[PDB]
C-alpha cells in the first residue's frame, strides 16, 4: 500500500520531524491522541502511508526517533503531539555526539545503531508493501549528520531496493552552532551522493534570509525557520497523502526527477511565504519561480533546470494554473534544458493546508544548486588548508585521508552539475 | 463461430477497457449483472455477440477479457464498480508494485514474475473457445506496464498461439494529458519489441482526443473519463463488425487483409464523425455526404497529421445507423474531386464500405449526443509517419545526453537495446518515405 | 547526567574554592547546612544543579568537590567556617608539611605521600556519577603544591580516566600581589608538565585582577578575599551553562569546540563586565550595548595582554540576566565596525552567544554592585602569548645563573628537566606565531 | 605543627638566648611561671612553634641550654624567666672550654655531645612535625664556637632534610674578650659555609658602634649590645610566630632567600634606633645594619622586610617600591622581584611601629675580609697555634678554613659583578 517509514535523527532532525507530524496530523484530522476527528474521507484514503492503524480507530505515525542525547527526545515527548508517537520507537543514548560527525558515525553512534535497526526492521515487517524510507536530519552536527548517514547506509544494506529519501538541512554561518559544521557537512554530502535516491536541500542560510529579508523578522529563531520547513514538507508530500489524478509514489518520482544518478539534490520552494488578501494564481506561480522563495540559497538564473515539479493546493481554476505555468516556461525558456522535452510537471490538489486559501510548492532539480556545495566547499578548505579543529576528529579514529576524499568527491559533484549547464 | 479474447494491460488499457465493455453491454442489451433478455438461447448459442461474451448455465454473459495491472489501485475500481458482477474474479490480475514508468522494470524485472500467471488466466479463456481468432490488446505507450509488460506478453502470445491474430489499441503519449518525461523512451522501446508481434495497431493520440473533447464537446479540462468515452466510441466502431452480423471485417484477419498490405506498416488512422455535444439541446443531424466529408478534415482524426501530404494504401468506411448505399456512392463521388486523395500507384483507388443499421449507442449521462448516422474511416496513410517522427526526435534529444538511461540499465536492460530500438524506428520512418514520396 | 568533579589544590585553589562554592549556594538557594527547600526531589534528581551537587537521603546537597593541600592551615578554615556542614570530612584532605614554594617537593618528595589518598577520594566521588563529564582543577602556578602536586594529580588522572576531559583554572603570578622569587620556575615547570593532560585552561593573571579591583571597585589595597570574589564571578559565568537550564543557554563543551583549534592552543582569554561599585552603580544603568563593548577594552581582561596586537581565533559571549538576542546582535554589529577585531584567515569571523536567564548574584558584604545583566567573553587570541613571554623572560634571567636551582636538585630533579620545560615553552610561543600567519 | 627546636650554647649563646625568650614570652603573654596571661588570640595561634604545652595550660620553651662550664647556666636559671626553662634541658659540663675552639669541637666538647643529643632527640620525638633547629652561639671561641658547630654537624647527620638556622655573633676587638678570636671565627665560618641552611650574622662590631655613635653610649656593656640582638631576633622571627597574611616557615624563607647554597649569610637590620617613609629609608641605611658592611659597597641578591605595628599596607607597598627604584643600581637584575615585604599587626614592646631587615648582600664579604685580615695576621707568624695543635689539630686544618673563607668572599664578588642581558 505504499507505506513510508519515517526516521528522524538528532536535534534538528527531531524538531523539524516533530513539526512535520504536527502539521500533517492536523491536515488528516488526527488529534494529539491519535483519534480521527476530521470531516472528509479524503483525509483517510492515503492515511496508511504515514500512519499505522492501532486498534481503537487509533492512528500512530510510522516514525522512529533517534538521538545520542536524551534532551530533545524528552522535549518532543512533552510537546504538543508527543503522546501520538509510539513509545517503543524512541531510541536514544546518553553520551551525546558533541557536534562531532566522527562521534555520530563511528564511535558513539555505533553502539546504538543496532538498536535503531531493530525498530526500523519492526516497522517494515508491518507494511503490506513498503515503499521506502524518509529521514529528517541536519548535516552540520553529529547525530543527524554522522549517525544519520550511518543509518542510511545500514538501511540500504538490508533494503537495497527501497527508496531512500531525506530532508537534509544545510548549515550556514548566519545560523551557526559551532565552527566545524563545514567538516560535518562535507563528510555527509559524500555519503548522500552515494546512498540516497532523493534529497531535499533545505538551506538554513536561505531560511534565515526569507525570515529576515522577506518576513521582516529582525531576530529569527529555530521556530521561525521550522515553520517554513514544515510548510514545504507538507507540500512536497501532498501527492503522497491525498487523492488526486496522480497515481504516483516515490520511485516514479525519482525516475522522472533524476536524469543522472548523482544529481538527486532538489531545490524546494514555497508560496505564499507565511493572510486576509487572497493570492492570485498568477501571483502564486510568479513567486514560486522567484529566487526569493527558494529554500536553498541559489539563484536559479545562474544555472539551468533539469526537471521541475510544482504542486498547487486549493480550490482553483486548473485551466488558469496551466496557463500561468506555460507563461513562466515561455518566459524563462533560457533557464530550462532543451534536451529533456516537457520537463515541468504540475499537480493540483483540492485540500489546502491549514491557514491558506491556496498555495504552491516548488521542487526543482537545477544546476544552480552547485552554488550551495561551492559555498560549503569554500568554507571547508579555509579550515582544512591549516588542519584547524581536525583533532576533534582524528582523536575519534578518523584520518586526514578521509577528509581529502569527501572534499574531492564533492568537487566532482560540482563539476558534474556544471557539465550539464553548458549543454 | 470464432471468439475474440481482449487483454487490458496497465492503467490506460484497464480504464479504456472498462469503457468499452460498458458500451458493448449497452449495445447488445446486456445488463450490469450479465443478464440478457434479448438472448433466447440460455447458456449457449452461436450468435454474433458470442465472439466477445460467453454464457453460463444461469444465463449470464461474461466478456472474453482479461485485465492485468502490476498494482491493484486501478483494477480495484473495476472490482467495486457498476459492472463488478459482470467479471469473474480470476479475470482480474493485479500485482504489488508497479513499473514506475520504467519500460525495463515492467518488461524484465516485475514482468518475469507475473507473465506465467497471466498466460494461465488467458489459457483458461482460450480453452472455452471453439475457434479463437486471436486477441485485442489495449495498452498505453507511456506506462512502464503498458509499454514493458505488453511487449513481453505479445512475445509470448506469438509462441503459445502462433497462427492467431494479435490486434493492438495503443495510446500514443501527449503532454496535454498526464505524461511522464521518460514516456518517449518507453514508446520506442515497446514499439520496437512488439512491432513484429502485432498484425494491426490503432494508435490514439491523447493530444487529438483531448482537443476533440475541447472543441466539439466544450469541455475546458477533459478528464480520463471524457477521453475514454470518446475512445470507446471509436473502438466500438472498429469491433462492431465482429460483434454484429455482417460481411466486412468479420474476423481479425480481414483487418490485415483490408488495411495492412505491408507488414511493418500496420498503423491505420482512425477518423470519426460526428462528435456532437449532448449539451446542445438542438442540433440538426448531418447528412451522409457531410459526415463522409468530415473524415477528410484533420480536426477529426485520432492522430494529428495532414493526410493531404501523404499517400493512401487502403481506405475503409464504416457507417452505423441510417445510411443507404445510394447516398454513400454519392458522397464518395463528390469527395474524390473535392479533396486531395493520393493513392499509392500499386493500389486501387477505392473504398471498402460497411453499413451497420443499428445506430451508435450513447452511455446515458455521457458527453455525446445521440446521432442517427455516424461514420468511422480506417485509412492506411504515410501521413501517420509524422507521429513517429515527433516521437523519435524527443527520443534523440534525451538519448544524446543519456538522460534517465541509468534507470533502465539498472533493471537489467543493456544500454544497447536503446540503440537497437531506435535504429528500428529509423527504418520504420524510411519504409514510409519509400512507400510515399517521389522525386 | 553530565557531572563535574571539582578539585581545589593548595591555598590559591582552596581559597578560590571557598568563594566559588559559597556563590554556587547563593545562586541555587542552597543553605550552609546543605538544605535546598526549592528542591522537591529528595535523595536525588537529574536537575541542572545536580551536575555540581549530589544529594543524600536527608535532602542535603553536597558539592562534587575535593579540597587537597599539603598543610592544614588553609583547609582548617573551610573545616571550621560557615559552610563547614556542606562538605564531608573525607572531601577535605591535608598533609603536615607543604612544598615550600618548591615544585620538586609538591610533585615528588611530599606529594608522593598523599597522591594515592587523593585519587581514592576522587574515585569515590566518580562512582556516585551516572556520566562523569570531566574534572575542574583549581590551582596556582607559583606554589609548590599548586604547581608540583597539581602536575602530579593531572598525570595520574590521565592514567585512571584516560581522555576524560580536564579543565584548569590557573593563577598566573604577579609581583604586586604576593609572589615568591621562584614562582617563574614553578610556573614554567607545571605549564610544561600539564600541557599534554589539559583540554583547556583559564588563566587568571593576579596583576589584572588586582588592577581591576582598584580602578573599578575603588579598593586601595585589594586582598585575597577581594580577588577571589571577582575570580568566582568569572568561574560562575563559565560553569553557569552546566548548572542552569535555559532555552537560549549553550553548553560549555560547545564553546570548547570553537575555543580549541589545536590541542596545544587551549588557553582562552576571559573578560568580564560590568565590574562596578555600588557607589557607581547607583547612578549608571548599564545596557547590553555597554557591557558588550566593555569586553573589548584591554583593561577588563583576566590576563594582561593587548588583543589589538594579535588575531582572534574564536569569540564567545556568555550573557546572564536581563538580556535578549535582539540587543546582543545589535551590540555586536556596533562593535564589529568600531573596533579592530582582526580574525585569522582560516576560521569564520562570527561570535558565538549563549544567554543564561538567571541573573548575577553577589555575596552579602561583597564589593560588586548588584546588576541586572552581566557578560563574560571567552576569546582565543594569539595576544595571550604575551603572558608566556613575560614569564619566560624571568625564568631565563634566573636560570642563566642557576639561581635557586640547587633547591630543586636537592629534592631529586635534574637540570635537564628545567631546559626541557623551557624548550617546550619556546615551542608554545612559536606555535602562537604560526597560527597567526596567513595561509598560502 | 611547625615546631622549632631551640639550642643555645656558650656564654654568649645562653646570654642572647635567655633574652630571646624574655622578649618573645612577653609578646605572646607568657609570664615567668609559664602561665598564659595575654589578651589576644593571635598570641596563642602559632605558640607551639617555640613552646610545648604542659598540663594545666603551662607553656614551656622548647629550648636546650648547653655549656662546658656551670658558671653561666647558673646565671640563666637566676634571671627572669629562668624557671620557665625545663630543668632536664640543662646540659652543662664542668672543665670549661677556655676560649679554645679545638677544646670545644674535638676534645672537651665531644665528651658531652651525646648528652645534648639525647635531649635534642627527646624534644624532637615530641614534635607533631619538626621544622628544624635554631642555634644561638658565638664564633668568638670555645663552647658555642667549636662545640656549637659540632652539634650542628651531629644533628645534621640525624635530621639531614631539616633546616639548620644559626644566630652567629662575630668577634670584634672593640668588644673583644680574647686575642685568639680571629682563629676561632675562621674555623667556624668554615663549618657554617657547609652545614647550615641560613645564618644571621649578628656582628659585635656593628652592635658596638650603634650603641656608641647612634645611641650615644660611652661605656657600652654586653647588656646594651644584647638588647639590640634581642630586638633583631624578635623581628626576623615575627612571621614564624604570628598568623600574618604570609603563610611560611623556615624552609620557604631559605628557598626564596638563598639563591646559591653557600651564600646563606644574612645582614640583619632594625629601625628605629616616625612614619613609613623614614622607617623604610633607615632600614636600607648602613647605620642600621647589625653587620659592619655598607649595603652600597655591594649588591642585594635577595631582601626581606617585615613591618610591625598599625600602618597602611598601601604606603608600605609604595615606600618599598620607591626605595628600590631610587636604589635600582644596588640590586642584581638577574633575580626579578627580589624584595619581599611582610606586615604584622602587633608591634614589639614599647614601639608604635618597627621594621626589621634581612638582606642577602654581596657587601657581607667585608665582614669576612675583616676576620680574614686578623686571622692571616696571626697565622702568618704562627702565633698561639700550640693552643690548638696541643689538642691534636695540624696547620692543614687552619689553611683549609682560610682558603675556604677566601673563596666565600670570592663567590660574593663573582655575583656582585655578574651581569644580565
Ligand atoms: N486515453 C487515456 N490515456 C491514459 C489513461 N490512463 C493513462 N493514460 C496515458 O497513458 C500514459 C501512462 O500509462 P499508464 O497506463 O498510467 O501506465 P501503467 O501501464 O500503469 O504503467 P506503470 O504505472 O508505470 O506501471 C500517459 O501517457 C497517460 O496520459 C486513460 O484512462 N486514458
Ligand atoms: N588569586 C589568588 N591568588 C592566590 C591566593 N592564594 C595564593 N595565591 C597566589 O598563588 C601563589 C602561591 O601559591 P599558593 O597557593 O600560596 O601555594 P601552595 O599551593 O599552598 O604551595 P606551597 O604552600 O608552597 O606548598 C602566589 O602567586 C599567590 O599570589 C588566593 O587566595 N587568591
Ligand atoms: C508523489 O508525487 C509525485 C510523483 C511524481 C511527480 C510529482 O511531481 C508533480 C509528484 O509530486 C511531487 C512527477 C514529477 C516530475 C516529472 O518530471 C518533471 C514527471 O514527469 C512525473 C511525475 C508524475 N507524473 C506526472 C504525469 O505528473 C509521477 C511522479
Ligand atoms: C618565616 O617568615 C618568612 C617566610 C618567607 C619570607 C619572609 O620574608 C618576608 C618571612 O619573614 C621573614 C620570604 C622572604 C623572601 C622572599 O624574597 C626574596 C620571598 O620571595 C619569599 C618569602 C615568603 N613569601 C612571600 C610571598 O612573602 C615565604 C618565605
Ligand atoms: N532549521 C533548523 N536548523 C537547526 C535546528 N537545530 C539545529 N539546526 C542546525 O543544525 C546544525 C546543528 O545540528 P544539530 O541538529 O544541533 O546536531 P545533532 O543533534 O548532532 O544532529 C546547525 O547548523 C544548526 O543551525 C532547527 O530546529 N532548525
Ligand atoms: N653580644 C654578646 N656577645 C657576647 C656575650 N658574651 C660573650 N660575647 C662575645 O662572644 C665571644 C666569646 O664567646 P663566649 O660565648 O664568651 O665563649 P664560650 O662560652 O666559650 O663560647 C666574644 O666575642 C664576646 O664578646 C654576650 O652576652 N653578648
Ligand atoms: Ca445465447
Ligand atoms: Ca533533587
Ligand atoms: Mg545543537
Ligand atoms: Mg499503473
Ligand atoms: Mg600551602
Ligand atoms: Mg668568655
Amino acid at each position: 500500500m505504499r507505506e513510508i517509514v519515517h526516521i528522524q535523527a538528532g536535534q534538528c532532525g527531531n524538531q523539524i520531524g516533530a513539526k512535520f507530524w504536527e502539521v500533517i496530523s492536523d491536515e488528516h484530522g488526527i488529534d494529539p491522541t491519535g483519534s480521527y476527528h476530521g470531516d472528509s474521507d479524503l483525509q483517510l484514503e492515503r492515511i496508511n502511508v504515514y500512519y499505522n492503524e492501532a486498534t481503537g480507530n487509533k492512528y500512530v505515525p510510522r516514525a522512529i526517533l533517534v538521538d545520542l542525547e536524551p534532551g530533545t527526545m524528552d522535549s518532543v515527548r512533552s510537546g504538543p503531539f508527543g503522546q501520538i508517537f509510539r513509545p517503543d520507537n524512541f531510541v536514544f543514548g546518553q553520551s551525546g555526539a558533541g557536534n562531532n560527525w566522527a562521534k555520530g558515525h563511528y564511535t558513539e553512534g555505533a553502539e546504538l545503531v543496532d538498536s535503531v535497526l531493530d525498530v526500523v526492521r519492526k516497522e517494515s515487517e508491518s507494511c503490506d508493501c513498503l515503499q521506502g524510507f524518509q529521514l529528517t536530519h541536519s548535516l552540520g552536527g553529529g547525530t543527524g549528520s554522522g549517525m544519520g548517514t550511518l543509518l542510511i547506509s545500514k538501511i540500504r544494506e538490508e533494503y537495497p531496493d527501497r527508496i531512500m529519501n531525506t530532508f537534509s538541512v544545510m548549515p550556514s554561518p548566519k545560523v551557526s552552532d559551532t565552527v566545524v559544521e563545514p567538516y560535518n557537512a562535507t563528510l555527509s554530502v559524500h555519503q548522500l551522493v552515494e546512498n540516497t535516491d532523493e534529497t531535499y536541500c533545505i538551506d538554513n542560510e536561505a531560511l534565515y534570509d526569507i525570515c529576515f529579508r522577506t518576513l521582516k523578522l529582525t531576530t529569527p529563531t529555530y521556530g521561525d525557520l521550522n515553520h517554513l520547513v514544515s510548510a514545504t514538507m507538507s507540500g512536497v508530500t501532498t501527492c503522497l497523502r491525498f487523492p488526486g489524478q496522480l497515481n504516483a509514489d516515490l520511485r516514479k518520482l525519482a525516475v522522472n526527477m533524476v536524469p543522472f544518478p548523482r544529481l538527486h539534490f532538489f531545490m524546494p520552494g514555497f508560496a505564499p511565504l507565511t493572510q486576509y488578501r487572497a493570492l492570485t494564481v498568477p501571483e502564486l506561480t510568479q513567486q514560486m519561480f522567484d529566487s526569493k522563495n527558494m529554500m536553498a540559497a541559489c539563484d536559479p538564473r545562474h544555472g539551468r533546470y533539469l526537471t521541475v515539479a510544482a504542486i498547487f493546493r486549493g480550490r482553483m481554476s486548473m485551466k488558469e494554473v496551466d496557463e500561468q505555468m506555460l507563461n513562466v516556461q515561455n518566459k524563462n525558456s533560457s533557464y530550462f534544458v532543451e534536451w529533456i522535452p516537457n520537463n515541468v510537471k504540475t499537480a493540483v490538489c483540492d485540500i489546502p493546508p491549514r491557514g491558506l486559501k491556496m498555495s504552491a510548492t516548488f521542487i526543482g532539480n537545477s544546476t544552480a544548486i552547485q552554488e550551495l556545495f561551492k559555498r560549503i566547499s569554500e568554507q571547508f578548505t579555509a579550515m582544512f588548508r591549516r588542519k584547524a579543529f581536525l583533532h576533534w576528529y582524528t582523536g575519534e579514529g578518523m584520518d586526514e585521508m578521509e577528509f581529502t576524499e569527501a572534499e574531492s568527491n564533492m568537487n566532482d559533484l560540482v563539476s558534474e552539475y556544471q557539465q550539464y549547464q553548458d549543454a | 463461430m470464432r471468439e475474440c479474447i481482449s487483454i487490458h494491460v496497465g492503467q490506460a488499457g484497464v480504464q479504456i477497457g472498462n469503457a468499452c465493455w460498458e458500451l458493448y453491454c449497452l449495445e447488445h442489451g446486456i445488463q450490469p449483472d450479465g443478464q440478457m433478455p434479448s438472448d433466447k438461447t440460455i447458456g449457449g448459442g452461436d450468435d454474433s455477440f458470442n465472439t466477445f461474451f460467453s454464457e453460463t448455465g444461469a444465463g449470464k454473459h461474461v466478456p472474453r477479457a482479461v485485465f492485468v495491472d502490476l498494482e491493484p489501485t486501478v483494477i480495484d475500481e473495476v472490482r467495486t464498480g457498476t459492472y463488478r458482477q459482470l467479471f469473474h474474479p480470476e479475470q482480474l490480475i493485479t500485482g504489488k508494485e508497479d513499473a514506475a514508468n520504467n519500460y525495463a522494470r515492467g518488461h524484465y524485472t516485475i514482468g518475469k514474475e507475473i507473465i506465467d500467471l497471466v498466460l494461465d488466466r488467458i489459457r483458461k479463456l482460450a480453452d472455452q473457445c471453439t475457434g479463437l481468432q486471436g486477441f485485442l490488446v489495449f495498452h498505453s505507450f507511456g506506462g512502464g506496464t503498458g509499454s514493458g509488460f505488453t511487449s513481453l506478453l505479445m512475445e509470448r502470445l506469438s509462441v503459445d498461439y502462433g497462427k492467431k491474430s494479435k490486434l493492438e489499441f495503443s495510446i500514443y503519449p501527449a503532454p496535454q494529458v498526464s505524461t511522464a518525461v521518460v514516456e518517449p523512451y518507453n514508446s520506442i522501446l515497446t514499439t520496437h519489441t512488439t512491432l513484429e508481434h502485432s498484425d494491426c495497431a490503432f494508435m490514439v493520440d491523447n493530444e487529438a482526443i483531448y482537443d476533440i473533447c475541447r472543441r466539439n464537446l466544450d469541455i475546458e479540462r477533459p478528464t480520463y473519463t471524457n477521453l475514454n468515452r470518446l475512445i470507446s466510441q471509436i473502438v466500438s466502431s472498429i469491433t462492431a463488425s465482429l460483434r454484429f452480423d455482417g460481411a466486412l471485417n468479420v474476423d481479425l484477419t480481414e483487418f490485415q487483409t483490408n488495411l495492412v498490405p505491408y507488414p511493418r506498416i500496420h498503423f491505420p488512422l482512425a477518423t470519426y464523425a460526428p462528435v456532437i455535444s449532448a449539451e446542445k439541446a438542438y442540433h440538426e443531424q448531418l447528412s451522409v455526404a457531410e459526415i463522409t466529408n468530415a473524415c477528410f478534415e484533420p480536426a477529426n482524426q485520432m492522430v494529428k497529421c495532414d493526410p493531404r501530404h501523404g499517400k493512401y494504401m487502403a481506405c475503409c468506411l464504416l457507417y452505423r445507423g441510417d445510411v443507404v448505399p445510394k447516398d454513400v456512392n454519392a458522397a464518395i463521388a463528390t469527395i474524390k474531386t473535392k479533396r486531395s486523395i493520393q493513392f499509392v500507384d500499386w493500389c486501387p483507388t477505392g473504398f471498402k464500405v460497411g453499413i451497420n443499421y443499428q445506430p451508435p449507442t450513447v452511455v446515458p449521462g455521457g458527453d455525446l449526443a445521440k446521432v442517427q448516422r455516424a461514420v468511422c474511416m480506417l485509412s492506411n496513410t504515410t501521413a501517420i509517419a509524422e507521429a513517429w517522427a515527433r516521437l523519435d526526435h524527443k527520443f534523440d534529444l534525451m538519448y544524446a545526453k543519456r538522460a534517465f538511461v541509468h534507470w533502465y540499465v539498472g533493471e537489467g536492460m543493456e544500454e544497447g537495446e536503446f540503440s537497437e530500438a531506435r535504429e528500428d524506428m529509423a527504418a520504420l520512418e524510411k519504409d514510409y518515405e519509400e512507400v510515399g514520396v517521389d522525386s
